[PDB]
């Protein structure tokens, strides 16, 4: 017979709640009832309650099962995740909504929240999108799971309620690869190195293809050394990006004392109000201080508090800076501007600044 | 305690990733003593241990991987090897298997349990729900288990295939779209599914200069973050009037500050409110959503629906981070989506022909020019592709635009034209 | 003994009007009287009328002697030119303001204008800052003095009156060397070539510095032949900038049939209301048609008139565009948008887009 | 008609350059028959004839020139030859002499009548008033006449020296400033002349990798286009409050629509007007000037005055057109300007030592980094240098900002430090 292949994922229509399958594509409006709870009303009269809980993204198989017992009890055997790794349950009986929330809180320790309501103008802080870190990755500068947990501990009250005046997403990348929309977050934590590679000639000769390793350096800092059939690095051109180590095991650049995180802010994806935007560095570096990263967490809370206190309704972080200017931003966040924050990444072309990176245009 | 640093992260209100790891070791180890057939009973406990050593060192203890895969595929499994493998043998090999999620991450409990039954037999018990491309992450198994693990997945009442990795079409993903959401301009979940199936070969068997990602968003709010984390972002839009229930507006006027929370915040002044009637010039609008977002019982996306395609989104390496930019202002989105498939296949042919090793589609277009990209997809230059015209006059002219001249003559007799 | 050298220009302070001299750095207010007339009042109290006329830039020494005669009669022996090559006159006899005007056009045939009144928000259009062309320059794609003759002519009544809604500058450049304020003007005419150079090997061996000519090409199209010892050119890589011809006489790229002007738009120098902007192509090429350049004059005027017609008080061309967007700019001007207009100049760094190219910022 | 095409261009209302060239030759040839010492009467006629062929052919008829100059100077004269040098003998040589302008292009009538006599003697009679950089242009003379011309110019009653060309300091220029303008934040004319004088050697004897230009604007209206046309643009500004006469503003508001023409049009809404009083929030103002331009009787620059320095403005070649960016947010402008001269000389020293052949300063900064540029002029980084912080995390760190580590010790041990 042979082994089955090329059959793809299960067809989603067969995993939808009957009330979802029925009203598919025929909704009237949605209404945010309270943090964690969204009422959705179909054309046909059907009313469905979408209830949202935060998760550690990394789940035990025993946890997923318990979530399975819960969904059988309250949502007729149906559930979904959101694109931020929240998990969501569907309840047709409004009387059982608080029963659900209390049962998940009890059985798995996940909290009900993560929603926002543009209608009223009151916004929760949702989950932090993030990567493997030290749990699984070979190129991290910082941990992802430890830090998300440390930050969520400090800002918990903003996930379970709608206390902010605009959307604020927080995202983390354990190195400059990003592995997420971390480069386009209102606040972004990005793992960096601050030290050049030390070429290990034996490992380079054995395992690295030299011309593609050299072509991976954005600054031209690497050159082939034909004589010893290896690579030479010019440290004056290196900015510790790490892309040569991704290509080549013989180019390690990790230094646990000098690896750490940059804090970026002001990205936006959505189009509402204001075109989309790449985040920008405002804190060059904070160290790794596991298990709780107090320095990094303090700067994150400091930036969040300052925006939230001065933001008008619907005015996200980049929109706030749009109004106040960067001079005030640095003043009000109590942050220092230094020469590091002046862009010198040469390879990117000016013409990109002139391409419409947005769905906003008139017909 | 064996884990004094990680024990700190069992404290605090936010649900703890450390408790998930410990719960997995407790219960995997307890499944094995009872003589249930579980291949890796010690793996989640070696993961904890290695992780605690990483916390004390402030560094990764993973080293570069060998290539590993299932029979017949070239991607979907990331090989991972610990540098601590002799001290902690249960994590010497600890690879991830990416499992393709159903469109918009919808599940039934029967589908999750089969997955939990499979991963418990062949792996560590640890998972990610979900990996940032969208896949389910089966985190931690050995090389010898990858094949029988995949054979079990395909044999399940509700079977699951492997997602993408490497230089392939990655696992496409989609926002909830019309399953839950009243703003959706096309069937996001249906398109995602159809692309996944059409291009199984492309996804399973990496053939290309590098990776290529597609994400589908129902409307411009982009709740899957397509313009930034896919090369080919398909984003719902519309061409005709916003639909206005005028009664519903007055219901909003009776309590909402409409002037400040709506009117004033339209990027283009599109939308005036005068106490009794709401007007949209849709010729000024740019479908930025906000007013619809603000008044979902009264305002709706127009009737003539479709997608805008933005091209080139990517993380920084090598030539810089990209939010994708307008490639196709308007394309229709109906099954079997031949117009979209046509565009995709052309891009892939050109890219496999002209791309360098590890060159992303965004980078190739920066190198070749939008003129060549547009000739490749058979569409014309459009003002909506740019945010401003060029700030210099160094333009290339097509040979056929030049006047016939003595000089054009000398260029042929010198073989240069 | 030898020449007196290193002596610099004559002390400006000695080439001044008595009234300008006393009141220097001490005025109450200015006040445009009609088009062309400018009242200034000193803290002292003395009144001055600065009177402004069209100069064809290029002058005969005899049109200058004559200028002097006029000037001794009316402006006590003093006068000056301005940053756009108008010539200002200094009557303080407030009835002799208007015999002058006459006696200045009676003689040399300069018209009074070039003014604007931001206060009342009515505006004239000043001189076109241009370069040299076929008169003296050896790399021109177009002729400065000639096209400027035509264009002014066809627009003469904007000079002689306060007919526009905001400030508009027209400027010219004979080649991509972009001499003058062409990179940042409201409307700009720029000579371009559309043909690559055919190398003259006879004239490269005897003259050119090959390594530098090569290293002068922005897209790196030039490569040193080692045979033969000459320069060869990859035509696929050439955008006909003419730079290689500035370095080296053996690289003509002139084709009388395909050289032309490009028309650019939406530059701004002042900071008033909105930040400085570099100009932008809207028309790729219009032909040389001496003597009258009808195709060139037609487009130019069509562009301004669609901006006259639609603009608000103070609303500059870049500022109108900011208001309508590029989609409507092309519709109202009747121009089409083609692929030539999508930027593909690789070399300029994106990080320049993030530097503050302006004096507007907060203390 | 000797000139059918050029004759079309004596028609029309705009002052004719073709008239001016005819007016010259006629008169110079008229003088030469009368025995007045006119070394080049044929010149202007030559030019006209050459030009008519150019108009017919639609191409220049000037060729590449060998280097030419006066004795003691390396710059000031542009060597020019015609490719019709045999057919037209009097334009085989036709060099320009750049002649330094007084600051602000202020002249007395004697000063002018002197130049006129020297050039009628030794040259074509044709001039430019003025060239783009600001010099008076003596258009077309011969190699032998250059030196005697220069001797006579200096020997004038009111004497003029040669301006700049080549890889030198070009002739600085300046707006009218405090001679006429009630907006002048500092004395532009003194600074221009003082600068022209202090660096006479740098202007006359090119020693640098390329050209360097300075332009001086009285205030941020930038009336000499300094940010676009000079590498080092010194533009007036102020640190304290815009001064406001309340009764003058009521005179304005009886007839001016201050709400729409002033208040609404402010880039940051620093200015307010309720009908009895105008109010300026100087913390908010970016001194864009508009309100001052709109209400010159009522509003003035503040009293704490100096300038802002924008660096690097230039035409496209090689790396692109540049409007200069913030280098020094505030500097004092008082004689003898040693704080300014300090900056200039520090910049040159660095540029002469680091710059490549034909590298402009803005392109050196682009190549070397603002940090290095900042260290050179002894100034700190300041948020006011950028429109935004950088969009990527690829930061360089100084060796000494690093924490001592086993790794940095390894670096030291190998000589990579
Ligand atoms: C469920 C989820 C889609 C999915 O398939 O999972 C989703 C669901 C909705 N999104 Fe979203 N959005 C979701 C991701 C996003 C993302 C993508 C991301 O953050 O990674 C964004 C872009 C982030 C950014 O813009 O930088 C996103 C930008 C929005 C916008 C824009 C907010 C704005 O003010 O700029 C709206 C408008 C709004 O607030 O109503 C929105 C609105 C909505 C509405 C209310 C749509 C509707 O009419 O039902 C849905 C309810 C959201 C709520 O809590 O109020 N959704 N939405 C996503 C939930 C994420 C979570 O757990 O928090
Ligand atoms: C005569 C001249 C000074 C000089 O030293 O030569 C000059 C003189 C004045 N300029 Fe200017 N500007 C002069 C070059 C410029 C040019 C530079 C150029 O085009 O070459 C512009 C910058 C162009 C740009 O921004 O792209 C310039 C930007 C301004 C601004 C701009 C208005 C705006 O909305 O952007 C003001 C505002 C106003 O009063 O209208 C201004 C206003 C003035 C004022 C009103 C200043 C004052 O307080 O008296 C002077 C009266 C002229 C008038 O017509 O209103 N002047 N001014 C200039 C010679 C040009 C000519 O002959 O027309
Ligand atoms: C193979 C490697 C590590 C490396 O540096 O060689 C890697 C490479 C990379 C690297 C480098 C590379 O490709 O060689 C980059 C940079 C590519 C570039 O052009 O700049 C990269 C951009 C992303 C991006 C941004 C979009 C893009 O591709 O640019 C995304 C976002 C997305 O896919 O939606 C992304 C989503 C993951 N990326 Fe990624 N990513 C890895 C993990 C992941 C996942 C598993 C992390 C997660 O926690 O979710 C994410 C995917 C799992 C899934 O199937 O859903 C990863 C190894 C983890 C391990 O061994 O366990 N990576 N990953
Ligand atoms: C030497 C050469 C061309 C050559 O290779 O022989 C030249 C070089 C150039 C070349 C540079 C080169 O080839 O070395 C270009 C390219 C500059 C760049 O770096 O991109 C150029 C940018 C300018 C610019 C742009 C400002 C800037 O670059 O910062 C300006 C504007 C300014 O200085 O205010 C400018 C002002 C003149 N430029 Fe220019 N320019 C020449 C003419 C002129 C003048 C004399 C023509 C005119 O009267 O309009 C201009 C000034 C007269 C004066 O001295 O007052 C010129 C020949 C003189 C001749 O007529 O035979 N040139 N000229
Ligand atoms: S962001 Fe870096 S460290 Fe984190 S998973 Fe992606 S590649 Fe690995
Ligand atoms: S770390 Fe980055 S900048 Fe440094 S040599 Fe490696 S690839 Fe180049
Ligand atoms: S992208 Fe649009 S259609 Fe999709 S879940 Fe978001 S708001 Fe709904
Ligand atoms: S979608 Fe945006 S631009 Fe369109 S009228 Fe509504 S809020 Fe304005
Ligand atoms: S723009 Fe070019 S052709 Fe015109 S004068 Fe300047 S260098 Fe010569
Ligand atoms: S004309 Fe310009 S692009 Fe073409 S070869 Fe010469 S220098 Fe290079
Ligand atoms: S820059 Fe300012 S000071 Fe100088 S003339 Fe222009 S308006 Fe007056
Ligand atoms: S100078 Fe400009 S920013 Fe300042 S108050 Fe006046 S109009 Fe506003």
């Amino acid at each position: 017979e042979g082994v089955k292949t090329d059959f793809g994922p299960p067809y989603f229509r067969d995993l939808l709640h009957p009330v979802i399958a029925k009203n598919y594509g025929k909704w009237k409006y949605h209404e945010v009832v309270k943090p964690g709870v969204i009422k959705r009303v179909a054309e046909s009269g059907d009313v469905i309650y979408v209830v949202r809980f935060g998760t550690p993204r990394l789940l035990s198989i025993y946890t997923v099962r318990e979530l399975c017992d819960i969904a059988d009890k309250y949502s007729d055997g149906y559930l979904r995740w959101t694109s931020r790794n929240n998990v969501e349950f569907f309840v047709t009986d409004e009387s059982k909504i608080d029963d659900l929330i209390n049962e998940v809180q009890e059985r798995v320790g996940f909290p009900c929240g993560g929603t926002w309501d543009a209608v009223k103008g009151e916004y929760g802080l949702s989950n932090i999108v993030h990567t493997q870190g030290w749990i699984h990755c070979h190129t991290p500068a910082i941990d992802a799971s430890g830090i998300v947990k440390a930050v969520m501990d400090e800002l918990y009250e903003y996930f379970t309620d709608h206390k902010l005046p605009a959307m604020c997403r927080i995202s983390l990348a354990c190195c400059a690869n990003m592995c997420g929309a971390v480069h386009a977050s209102d606040i972004a934590i990005v793992g960096i190195h601050r030290t050049p590679p030390i070429p290990n000639d034996e490992a380079i000769r054995k395992t690295c293809e030299i011309p593609s390793t050299v072509a991976a350096c954005p600054t031209g800092a690497l050159k082939p050394d034909m004589k010893n059939k290896t690579i030479k690095v010019d440290v004056e051109k290196c900015m510790y990006c790490g892309n040569c180590y991704t290509m080549c095991p013989g180019m390690p650049l990790f230094d646990p004392e000098n690896d750490g995180a940059a804090i970026m802010v002001g990205g936006k994806l959505s189009e509402a109000r204001r075109m989309p935007e790449l985040s920008k560095v405002v804190v060059p570096w904070v160290p790794n201080e596991p298990p709780r990263w107090p320095t990094l967490v303090k700067y994150v809370k400091q930036i969040l508090e300052a925006w939230a206190a001065n933001a008008n309704k619907h005015e996200r972080l980049i929109e706030w800076v749009d109004r106040i200017g960067w001079e005030r931003f640095f003043e009000l966040t109590g942050l220092e501007f230094t020469q590091h924050l002046i862009d010198d990444y040469r390879i990117t072309p000016y013409f990109y600044s002139e391409f419409r990176a947005s769905t906003q245009f008139k017909w | 305690s064996e884990t004094p640093l990680l024990d700190e992260l069992e404290k605090g209100p936010w649900p703890s990733f450390v408790k998930e790891i410990k719960k997995t070791a407790e219960l995997m180890e307890k499944a094995a003593a009872e003589g249930k057939d579980v291949k890796m009973p010690k793996g989640a406990r070696g993961l904890l241990k290695q992780l605690e050593i990483s916390y004390k060192d402030k560094k990764t203890h993973w080293k570069h991987g060998g290539i590993v895969s299932v029979v017949g595929y070239g991607g979907g499994v990331i090989g991972r090897y610990s540098d601590l493998g002799e001290q902690i043998p249960e994590v010497e090999h600890f690879h991830t298997m990416r499992i393709n999620q159903p469109s918009g991450w919808f599940y039934s409990t029967k589908a999750l349990r089969g997955l939990c039954d499979v991963w418990e037999k062949w792996g560590s018990g640890l998972t990610n729900f979900h990996g940032s491309t969208g896949d389910i992450i089966f985190l931690g198994t050995r090389s010898e288990y990858l094949q029988p693990c995949f054979e079990d997945l395909g044999n399940l009442e509700i079977p699951f295939d492997i997602g993408g990795s490497g230089s392939d079409l990655r696992t496409p993903s989609a926002c909830m779209g019309p399953a839950l959401c009243e703003f959706a301009c096309y069937d996001t979940l249906e398109l995602c599914y159809d692309l996944t199936m059409t291009y199984q070969d492309e996804l399973h068997r990496p053939m290309w200069p590098y990776k290529f990602k597609i994400k589908c968003a129902g409307c411009p709010n982009d709740c899957v973050a397509s313009k930034a984390r896919s090369d080919f972002a398909i984003i719902g839009t519309w061409k005709d009037d916003i639909k206005v229930d005028q009664e519903a507006v007055k219901e909003y006027a009776s309590w909402m500050d409409i002037e400040n929370e709506v009117v004033k915040l339209c990027p283009t002044g599109a939308i005036k409110w005068d106490g009794k009637e709401l007007t949209i010039d849709n010729r000024e609008c740019v479908r930025c959503m906000h007013c619809i977002n603000k008044m979902p019982k009264a305002l709706k996306p127009g009737d003539e629906r479709g997608a805008t395609i933005l091209i080139g989104g990517k993380a920084p390496f090598v030539e810089g981070a990209v939010i994708g930019w307008v490639a196709v202002p308007f394309v229709e989105v109906e099954k079997p989506y031949d117009e979209i498939k046509e565009i995709l296949e052309a891009i892939w042919d050109w890219w496999d022909e002209e791309g360098k090793f590890r060159e992303r589609i965004g980078e190739l277009i920066w190198r070749k020019g939008m003129r060549e990209f547009l000739k490749v997809i058979g569409r014309e230059a459009d003002v909506r592709m740019v945010k401003a015209p060029r700030n210099n006059p160094f333009m290339f002219f097509e040979k056929d635009e030049l006047k016939p001249s003595a000089y054009t003559e000398e260029l042929k007799k010198r073989g240069m034209w």
